């Protein structure tokens, strides 16, 4: 119905669909991402006898993509409770950080790593293809501090919020005001997207314009240049577009009547879920999709 | 057609020659020392690792202190490490980076190096005044250098790809002597602990015992079915141990004129690069191109140990005339000292 | 070869300067040993290949400042604060430090300039007799023993013929540095020291001086003439 | 100690000294020439600008290293493993000895180098970059003489286009490593340019190469 | 061509007429020699770890 947040008027809902959805799709990913992720970082961490520039920034995407995991079967307990967290005040501000950071985490160290390819096939003769370990490690401890010096605030937030008997924890709450972290959801894909699209289309059209896709191991790379520019739209775009479509609403008919959107809170959250899929479907994309 | 006579007599003497090195063979070597108790499995642990080459190592030679040795690399630099401390004494560039083998002099003043240039060049540690500088550049072969020796300050013996051993005057920077007879390219040599004699063995699958002084060939040993890659002469200087491409090894004897042993073992198919015998003469220290190095048990002909600390193939080999240590260069561009 | 050095004046500041000539003088460590007029050899500073490891005597450990410039192969000694118990002679010594080096081997020519805990070296012996042709013996004795853990102990003799700069005869405990005839001998416990001519020559008689390098506030023996 | 410890420092300076010799290094592009002797290797080596000659050039910001080991004449299987690393492989072939003895033609002498070099051990990646000089005397000299004096089994006019492509396609067959090596093929006259403009071209692609096995891509 | 072939002959007389000994007697010195200075080798029986120069 509605409720008031932080002297703002917002709308909550609480719906039983989403407790016969969300919980089944969030156990399969936590299952296969921490096999997934979990393998990865086994095998990066004593499988692997050589460290370049370029898979250092793969290490940092599964870092970001760990930590993101081990965050969800704790979201799985709080939608079959149906919104009703039971763990605390300061955890609760804890994962929200760690939810909303990761997943800024993991789209930075996923265009760096697009920006990386890029430099290696259409400037092949460029001085940031040698850069030594120790520049790139300083360059992830950089990359790292702008994704928590910009997700901080969520610590600051005291968010166990009561709705009615419950207990509410949510980062995302539909309401009629400028907040950063919706400014920031939307700068997650779009910026980002642009530069994967741009780099992913300019490596293609570069080894092609050189005839070397008549190789065969050239062939497959171009494949995989092209199935993380569709992974990651497939992946962000339902949760964006939704959003959209949430503060469409808000400009033309507001808070008044806190009804209509009973359906998109109830889209946006079915397909924020999908948002995780891309730490699950990194490990057999970027990593144990190569050669080496 | 006295082409056809003087062919159909080399195969009757060459006959006689078998017939006479035949009737020496009263019994083996390993019917001989079948009594002797075996040495038992032999570990080493690498005790030190040197680091600083960035590319393949070649060769390597150690000091007669027992504690310095010198390496070489193809990024063209000639280092001379303190075993003991692992500490870096001098660092020598290179005219030409293609470099194959390397010496270092009994005296310790002077190390020498070459390889595909077809020169040998001769380095001035000493230094009087100032850094290393070289002091004679020993040009006259026709192939590349394969291997050079120090049989003293002023007296230098190198083998070339040319099929031609040489021996040369660091004073005057002329060969001495040539030593002629091998029809494949020379690999590799090792000088007797008296100086006067040294073997030298080639592609062709023989190996040659020489005179320094009369400069003519003594006696001829075969029995290897492929390229000859090391050599070395037993403590003794009696006796000599051969590497070939055929991943076996051979103990020659001087003496007997003949084949004593070999090294064999079904499943190692890597040919040898470089051998080396222990102090005593008992273990027979073998680099083989499957990354590991081998100990064999000379007199036995049985496996002892696996030195089996490097990536890629294992180039040169070394023990300390001390015996207290076995460095163990490879093409991963690292020096390992064991035991 | 290596010269170059100051004036005097009263009570002010002066810069010394060295001149290498001829030794590949970027590998070299220097030292600024001086000399008083009638006194003993003194180390004053240090500064090692490359500019590294900078070292000061105890009693010029704030107002003097060593320095060097590889490119024209110049050695500096900045003298900001000079008192009257600071006119002496200042040598230049060149020194490289491998496994089997001889630090200082070679000694500048020095020049003048007048104004107007530690390991102490005995050498009690201050005065022999002159006669040629005997074998005679220089002692020394150190207050703690120079043999350290890995097994050679860091004594040097050096001797300064009457008129010029000090030469060194003898590196560590028995190493007898290049040129030098095979008369001189080393022989050490540890902790005293002698040194042995075997036939005495003309150009024998000097002033005999003792070095340790154990620890870097290195120190002289206040020589032995002869 | 003091001395101790003045030595170890002596190594950290040579330490950093062997690090910015070994980066200067690695910014060189190494290839290696090979040829029969009078197959114009010499004119080649003026395009781009005992024992084993180096030659230096520069061309777009990169720098190149061609060692010719033609003055060896040894057993090339010893020594061939020093060049294993390698950018590419600059062969040169003169498409005017294809009728000239050593016999043997001298044509079929660089077809049975270049099957060794190609099929090599220790050249199974790497690029190579075919050079067919003397295309002028060999247009010229096809006028007067047949291809089937090299090639018996050749069926085709007496024509340039004709004859120079089926020498070069003789030369592709003897790559067995079809699917993981490429083989680069330029007609070279004796006096013409843009013959460095192709080695750049080859070389680059070796580079893209050799930067997408560091980034895993392929 | 017949320089040489005569040329190897020469040679391959002097190497036939030299002086053999037995595999017995040339055996036995080499396991005499291994034998006579077994406690000399550092590798074959190792040493107290307070006389490696290398250990420590
Ligand atoms: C909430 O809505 C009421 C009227 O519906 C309005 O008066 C009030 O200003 C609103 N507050 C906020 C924070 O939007
Ligand atoms: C915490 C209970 C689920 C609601 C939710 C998920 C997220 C997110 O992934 O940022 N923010 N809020």
């Amino acid at each position: 119905h509605f409720l008031e947040i932080d002297k703002k008027n917002c709308c909550v809902f609480r719906d039983d669909f989403i407790v016969k959805v969300l919980p089944p799709v969030l156990g399969l990913e936590f299952i296969f991402g921490l096999l997934g992720n979990g393998l990865a970082l086994w095998i990066f961490c004593f499988h692997l006898k050589s460290w370049k520039s370029s898979r250092i920034f793969l290490f940092n995407l599964a870092v970001a993509d760990f930590l993101l995991i081990i965050c969800l079967p704790f979201l799985m307990d709080n939608y079959v409770r149906r919104w009703d967290w039971k763990f605390g005040d300061i955890p609760c501000r804890l994962m929200l950080f760690m939810l909303a950071m990761n997943r800024q985490g993991s789209i930075i160290f996923l265009t760096v790593v697009a920006v990386d390819r890029y430099f290696r096939v259409v400037h092949p003769h460029h001085a940031l293809n040698k850069i030594s370990n120790r520049t790139a490690a300083i360059i992830s401890c950089l990359l790292w501090g702008i994704t928590i010096g910009l997700t901080v605030h969520l610590l600051k937030k005291k968010m166990p919020i009561q709705n009615g008997g419950a207990n509410l924890c949510s980062s995302f709450s539909i309401c009629h005001t400028f907040q950063w972290h919706e400014a920031m959801f939307l700068l997650e894909f779009f910026l980002p997207l642009g530069i994967i699209l741009f780099c992913s289309a300019r490596i293609i059209w570069s080894l092609r314009q050189r005839q070397m896709d008549r190789h065969a191991k050239i062939k497959r790379a171009i494949t995989f240049i092209m199935v993380v520019a569709i992974v990651f739209v497939i992946c962000f775009l339902p949760s964006v577009v939704v959003r959209i479509r949430i503060f469409w609403l808000l400009h033309t008919s507001g808070t008044q009547n806190c009804e209509v959107y009973r359906s998109v809170d109830l889209a946006f959250f079915i397909t924020l879920s999908f948002t995780y899929m891309n730490s699950m479907l990194d490990p057999v994309v970027y990593y144990f999709s190569s050669p080496s | 057609s006295e082409l056809d006579q003087l062919r159909q007599e080399a195969e009757q003497l060459k006959n006689q020659i078998r017939d006479a090195r035949k009737a020496c063979a009263d019994a083996t070597l390993s019917q001989i020392t079948n009594n002797i108790d075996p040495v038992g499995r032999i570990q080493m642990r690498t005790r030190r690792t040197l680091r600083g080459h960035l590319a393949k190592i070649y060769a390597m030679h150690w000091g007669t202190d027992s504690r310095l040795l010198v390496s070489a690399s193809q990024d063209g630099k000639l280092i001379i490490w303190d075993s003991y401390t692992t500490n870096k004494v001098h660092a020598i560039p290179l005219r030409s980076s293609w470099v194959m083998t390397c010496a270092y002099a009994p005296s310790g003043n002077y190390v020498a190096c070459g390889g595909l240039d077809n020169i040998c060049s001769i380095y001035n540690l000493k230094t009087r005044e100032g850094n290393v500088r070289v002091s004679r550049e020993l040009a006259g072969h026709t192939g590349y250098l394969s291997c050079c020796r120090f049989l003293d300050d002023n007296q230098i013996v190198t083998s070339s790809g040319d099929t031609t051993c040489a021996l040369w005057d660091i004073e005057t920077g002329q060969q001495t002597t040539t030593f002629t007879g091998h029809t494949g390219d020379v690999m590799s040599l090792s000088l007797a602990p008296d100086t006067r004699l040294f073997v030298s063995g080639a592609c062709d699958a023989s190996a040659k015992l020489w005179d320094v002084r009369e400069g003519m060939c003594r006696q001829t040993f075969t029995g290897h079915e492929s390229d000859i890659n090391a050599i070395c002469f037993f403590p003794n200087g009696n006796a000599f141990a051969t590497g070939s491409d055929d991943a076996t090894c051979r103990l020659f004897d001087l003496r007997a004129d003949q084949e004593l042993m070999t090294y064999s073992h079904d499943n190692i198919i890597c040919g040898i690069t470089s051998v080396s015998f222990s102090k005593s003469g008992r273990l027979l220290l073998a680099g083989y191109d499957d990354f590991n190095c081998n100990v064999w048990d000379a007199l036995k002909a049985d496996r002892a140990g696996v030195l089996a600390g490097h990536d890629n193939r294992v180039s040169c080999l070394g023990v300390t005339d001390d015996g207290m240590a076995v460095a163990t260069g490879s093409w991963d561009s690292f020096l390992k000292i064991w035991n | 070869v290596e010269s170059g050095g100051g004036l005097v004046q009263p009570g002010g500041s002066r810069k010394l300067s060295c001149s290498a000539s001829g030794f590949a003088f970027s590998s070299f460590g220097m030292h600024w040993v001086r000399q008083a007029p009638e006194k003993g050899l003194e180390w004053v500073a240090y500064i090692s290949s490359g500019s590294g490891t900078i070292y000061y005597a105890d009693t010029v450990k704030g107002r003097f400042t060593i320095s060097r410039d590889d490119p024209k192969n110049t050695l500096f000694l900045q003298m900001t604060s000079l008192r009257s118990e600071d006119t002496a002679m200042y040598y230049c010594v060149r020194s490289i430090y491998y496994y089997g080096s001889s630090p200082f081997d070679f000694w500048g020519q020095g020049t003048t300039l007048t104004v107007s805990s530690d390991i102490v070296m005995t050498q009690a012996t201050s005065s022999v007799p002159v006669t040629p042709g005997e074998s005679v013996s220089i002692s020394c004795r150190s207050s703690k023993s120079l043999l350290h853990s890995n097994g050679n102990t860091y004594l040097y003799w050096f001797l300064q013929r009457p008129g010029q700069s000090p030469q060194l005869l003898i590196y560590r405990m028995s190493n007898l540095a290049s040129g030098v005839p095979d008369r001189f001998s080393g022989s050490g416990s540890g902790t005293a020291f002698t040194l042995t001519i075997s036939r005495l020559e003309a150009e024998d008689v000097g002033v005999y001086y003792c070095m340790q390098h154990l620890e870097y506030p290195l120190t002289f023996g206040a020589g032995t003439k002869l | 100690s003091a001395e101790d410890k003045a030595a170890v420092e002596r190594s950290k300076m040579i330490d950093r000294n062997l690090r910015e010799d070994g980066e200067k290094a690695a910014r060189e592009v190494k290839l290696l020439l090979l040829g029969a002797g009078e197959s114009g290797k010499s004119t080649i080596v003026k395009q781009m600008k005992t024992g084993i000659v180096e030659t230096h050039f520069t061309f777009k910001d990169l720098h190149f290293k061609m060692f010719d080991v033609g003055a060896q004449r040894s057993e090339r299987k010893k020594w061939i493993h020093c060049f294993e690393g390698v950018a590419a492989i600059i062969f040169c072939v003169a498409l005017s000895d294809y009728d000239l003895v050593l016999e043997m033609n001298r044509m079929h002498e660089s077809m049975k180098l270049f099957d060794s070099i190609c099929n090599n051990k220790w050249f199974t990646d790497t690029s190579i970059i075919l050079f067919l000089n003397k295309k002028d005397l060999f247009e010229e000299k096809i006028k007067k003489s047949p291809l089937t004096i090299c090639y018996q089994e050749y069926a085709g006019s007496n024509t340039y286009e004709e004859a120079a492509a089926y020498i070069q396609c003789q030369f592709e067959d003897l790559n067995k490593r079809k699917d993981t090596k490429e083989i680069y093929t330029h007609f070279t006259c004796s006096t013409d340019t843009k013959n460095v403009q192709f080695v750049f071209d080859a070389v680059t692609d070796v580079i893209i190469k050799n930067n997408l096995k560091d980034c895993g891509l392929f | 061509s017949i320089a040489q072939a005569r040329k190897l002959v020469e040679q391959l007389k002097m190497e036939a007429n030299i002086d053999r000994i037995k595999v017995s007697k040339a055996a036995a010195d080499l396991m005499a020699y291994c034998e006579a200075h077994a406690k000399e080798d550092p590798l074959l029986t190792p040493v107290p770890a307070s006389e490696n120069p290398f250990r420590e």
